[PDB]
């Protein structure tokens, strides 16, 4: 029916929920069901022009007061389901997407759609703007993971180069360790380049 | 013109506001740009926060103090703000 | 999302650490930081700096466990262990929980947490050896386990009380025990006419 | 059971065997033929989202939904035996829910508790389970087949949180 | 024999920074558990604020100093303690984001119904009702382009109720939540008149949960699960602190 469209795109949705609900770190999210949510507009196009069908048919006279009465609200039920369906898949997929900001761009392109990209990036603008202003002290970007080590040894994961630091410029040749600040070298961390010592 | 002095200047500036990489010939750079004003250049600063604003938007690359592209950049925004007078 | 999906329902324990550091704790200083009448500041904005900066040597003084443990760190600082953290005082609280199977020993919330870190870190400090109090915590800890089972074979949607139940046995019940509960109060409420 | 829940949206598409109480001409795609009317006493598994609201509504309601082998009395003989030994999974995914669905749109004291009774003993075992942590085991596959996506998603929560806090207990 | 100690007490007798430390702390504990966005706190928040930038310029003031006794742990210390207070100010405004975000559609409704108790304002900061509008409009203008072009006017309302499922969002107030009794704010256990003698000469305070109709009394310095709806009373009372 109608309703299964939507159904199997709330499925899809669910599993990519359940997928980054069991991966820890952020996968490349799945390529945007547009052939389902494109047969679901389809139906719904389809749906209201049954509904204006069934409109006609009133003005007609013939049961509008009882059978075009049931038609147009099962049909209304029907687009509610459909649109019901695909606002959840969308929220769930443009959720992934502000938390994929706050974890990266804060400090895949073909899997969204254009719409979503251009979402992200107005996301990530504003990311960038709360922090660029009032409560600029604190980056907001920052990671939320209590300072529990104010000195972490560290050391490269991968050979960089020169980095920056607060009053320091650090070669990061391989396999090159350190005894800094964990919030000096959390950016670093962040970029990948140091891992753990 | 005075890179130490601007250093952390540039590295608050730069990599707190990015999360962008300054590498130190990119800072003297910036610091000669800033010394091309014979006295202190406040308003430059602002300039060099616009110029790196503008250098995310279009490059959107990370180190971006090598300044080879900076210099580019540099030039870039300067006739933004001749174009903006 | 800005809050992470595990940490929607109740504290991580990385963050429960974090209050038991928030919690202060008694400790020997080692340098004069006070002055003689006849110099760096803490000057501390969420905490009293006055203690740190009258600490003397071999003087007990108490602040926030977090900085006791930055403080230990180095061989200034040696934290003083707690009272109940001694060898008789578990085994009161072992025979208190043996003699009422229902009540919990009353130890604190952070019991676990303290003893843990303690074990981490202040196990030089220890007067007592700190293998038998390892030993009398994990039999504490198995006590209170088999009280908890019991407990939860025990469950009612009403209400439920945990006086003496660790924070920490509280935070990772929370889930599970809240779910539960959850369900079976929509249960009830759908019997409900 | 948010409206944007996908698997209160699932559990909704669901359909639910129910006895026509009225014969509406036009209405055959529901009954699948192109042209034919609807007629009284007419049965046909109608979807929950559906079927519930024309059980609801109708003076006499516009259908009525028949008794669903998951809520059959063979079933619930089944889970007074062994709650835990039935596939409720197998019987369906969101079987707790449309339980609960069908205790809303008929309130039944003896089936939410025996419902409960069920869910108790399956959490207890689901508890065990994700207890048991890693220092597939075919006991807990053949346990998590019986058990919902629902109660799998619970057990999941349950177990990742005891994971973490042994990893963060044994390692620094 | 003669009582003197109210003599003795009597005789004794002849905005601090930590505790408003201490109160963000408790509020943002009780912003994580409580389902429900708590008032915000503007004189608290600007006050925090205004200390980490004293602080935040006098170690920068320090650094130069030092650049220029001479120990740096002092330094140190307070470095650690801007990073945790920041740390805690930008968790609780990201939970308080996120509770806006969840809520959005009932927020602009609460701003739309005068009817409601607090205004939007009052609930969120200046940037918080921002905020909340902006991404209410930039959300609202999606939807409409993706769907409500095509939706039929009758049901392209976003947050109508029309809908058998209410497309507005609200905090579920009957949600269970943990909380353990703080007592009194008051030091005297009497001055309350919630606090009650019960059982065993403890003090508790009566509570009632509607759907069951049951009442039941919670010992003060207890720890309880209840409803969020019943708790919400001795909340706003800070009679009992959520876990």
């Amino acid at each position: 029916m109608y309703g299964d469209l939507g159904n199997k795109l709330v499925l899809e949705a669910k599993r990519t929920k359940q997928l980054y609900a069991r991966s820890n770190q952020d996968v490349n999210l799945p390529m945007y069901h547009e052939d389902i949510i494109r047969n679901i507009l389809k139906e719904v196009s389809n749906l209201r022009k049954n509904t204006e069908y069934l409109k006609e048919q009133q003005q007609l006279g013939m049961l509008d007061d009882k059978v075009a009465k049931c038609q147009y609200f099962v049909t209304l039920l029907c687009m509610e389901r459909n649109k019901r369906c695909l606002l959840a898949y969308q929220r769930l997929r443009t959720d992934i997407l502000d938390s994929m900001a706050w974890n990266n761009n804060g400090l895949d392109t073909n899997n969204l759609s254009h719409q979503e990209q251009e979402y992200l990036k107005e996301y990530c603008d504003l990311i960038t703007d709360l922090k660029s202003g009032d409560l600029v002290d604190i980056d907001l970007s920052g990671s939320l993971v209590p300072p529990s080590d104010v000195f972490i040894d560290v050391r490269v994961l991968k050979d960089a180069g020169e980095i920056q630091t607060e009053y320091g410029v650090f070669n990061l040749i391989k396999d090159s360790q350190f005894f800094v600040r964990q919030s000096d070298v959390e950016r670093l961390i962040q970029q990948g380049y140091l891992q753990k010592i | 013109i005075q890179p130490p002095l601007l250093r952390p200047l540039a590295y608050r500036v730069l990599s707190r506001k990015y999360g962008l990489s300054i590498k130190s010939d990119g800072l003297s750079a910036l610091a000669e740009f800033v010394g091309t004003n014979i006295g202190a250049n406040w308003r430059q600063g602002p300039a060099t926060i616009k110029f790196l604003e503008q250098f995310a938007a279009v490059w959107k690359q990370q180190e971006r103090g090598l300044f080879i592209d900076q210099s580019g950049v540099k030039e870039v925004i300067q006739e933004m703000k001749e174009r903006e007078k | 999302m800005s809050l992470p999906a595990h940490l929607q329902q109740t504290f991580s324990p990385e963050e429960i650490q974090f209050i038991v550091e928030n919690e202060p704790i008694k400790i020997f200083p080692r340098i004069t930081t006070r002055q003689k009448i006849r110099h760096t500041r803490w000057q501390l904005i969420t905490t009293d700096d006055k203690a740190l900066n009258n600490m003397v040597a071999m003087r007990s003084t108490e602040v926030v466990l977090w900085i006791a443990l930055l403080l230990k760190q180095q061989s200034k600082c040696s934290i003083v262990a707690p009272q109940w953290l001694t060898t008789k005082e578990l085994d009161r609280k072992i025979q208190y929980e043996k003699t009422h199977p229902d009540r919990f020993s009353e130890l604190p919330w952070n019991w676990l947490v303290l003893a843990r870190i303690l074990f981490n870190k202040a196990k030089d400090d220890f007067h007592d050896p700190i293998h038998e109090l390892r030993g009398k915590i994990q039999d504490l800890r198995e006590i209170r386990q088999i009280k908890v089972l019991k407990g939860l074979k025990y469950l009612n949607e009403s209400h439920l009380q945990l006086d003496n139940l660790s924070l920490l046995e509280i935070n990772e019940l929370r889930p599970f025990i809240t779910e539960i509960m959850d369900k079976l109060r929509e249960i009830h409420t759908a019997s409900l006419t | 059971m948010g409206y944007y829940d996908i698997d209160d949206v699932l559990a909704d598409g669901t359909e639910f065997p129910c006895k026509f109480q009225y014969d509406i001409p036009g209405l055959g795609y529901l009954e699948n033929n192109p042209g034919r009317p609807i007629t009284k006493n007419t049965k046909l598994s109608l979807p929950l989202w559906l079927a519930r609201i024309l059980a609801i509504v109708g003076p006499v309601p516009f259908v009525e939904l028949l008794p669903p082998d998951m809520f059959s009395t063979k079933v619930m003989n089944a889970i007074k035996t062994d709650p835990v030994a039935l596939d409720l999974h197998s019987i369906n995914s969101h079987f707790f829910s449309l339980a609960i669905k069908w205790i809303m749109l008929f309130s039944e004291k003896e089936l939410a508790n025996v419902v409960s009774e069920l869910l108790l003993q399956r959490a207890q075992e689901l508890n065990h389970h994700a207890s048991s942590l890693s220092i597939t085991n075919i006991a807990t596959s053949t346990f998590l087949l019986k058990l919902e996506e629902m109660e799998k998603e619970i057990y999941k929560k349950s177990h990742e949180s005891y994971k973490d806090t042994k990893r963060w207990m044994f390692k620094k | 024999d003669i009582n003197i100690d109210d003599i003795l007490a009597e005789l004794d007798k002849e905005v601090s920074p930590q505790q408003d430390f201490s109160d963000l702390m408790k509020s943002w504990k009780n912003e994580r558990c409580s389902p429900e966005l708590l008032p915000y706190p503007h004189q608290l928040m600007k006050r925090l604020l205004n200390r980490i930038s004293m602080q935040s310029q006098l170690i920068e003031n320090i650094s130069m100093g030092f650049l220029d006794n001479e120990s740096k742990l002092p330094l140190l210390c307070m470095e650690t303690e801007l990073e945790r207070l920041k740390f805690v100010i930008r968790s609780y405004i990201r939970c308080r984001l996120s509770k806006i975000d969840k809520f959005s559609l009932y927020l602009r409704q609460l701003n739309e119904d005068e009817n409601s108790l607090i205004s939007l304002t009052d609930l969120l900061s200046k940037d918080e009702i921002k905020y909340h509008d902006t991404h209410s409009l930039i959300w609202l203008k999606l939807v409409n382009d993706s769907i409500l072009k095509y939706m039929p006017e009758e049901l392209q309302a976003i947050n109508d109720t029309e809908g058998s499922v209410n497309m507005i969002d609200e905090p579920d107030w009957n949600k269970f939540v943990f909380i353990h009794v703080n007592g009194p704010p008051d030091g005297k256990w009497n001055e309350d008149p919630l606090l009650q003698e019960n059982e065993f000469g403890k003090p508790c305070y009566t509570v009632t949960i509607p759907d069951l109709k049951e009442e039941v009394e919670l010992t003060i310095g207890s720890i309880y699960v209840m409803r969020y709806e019943v708790i919400r009373d001795l909340l706003r009372d800070d009679k009992v602190a959520l876990i």
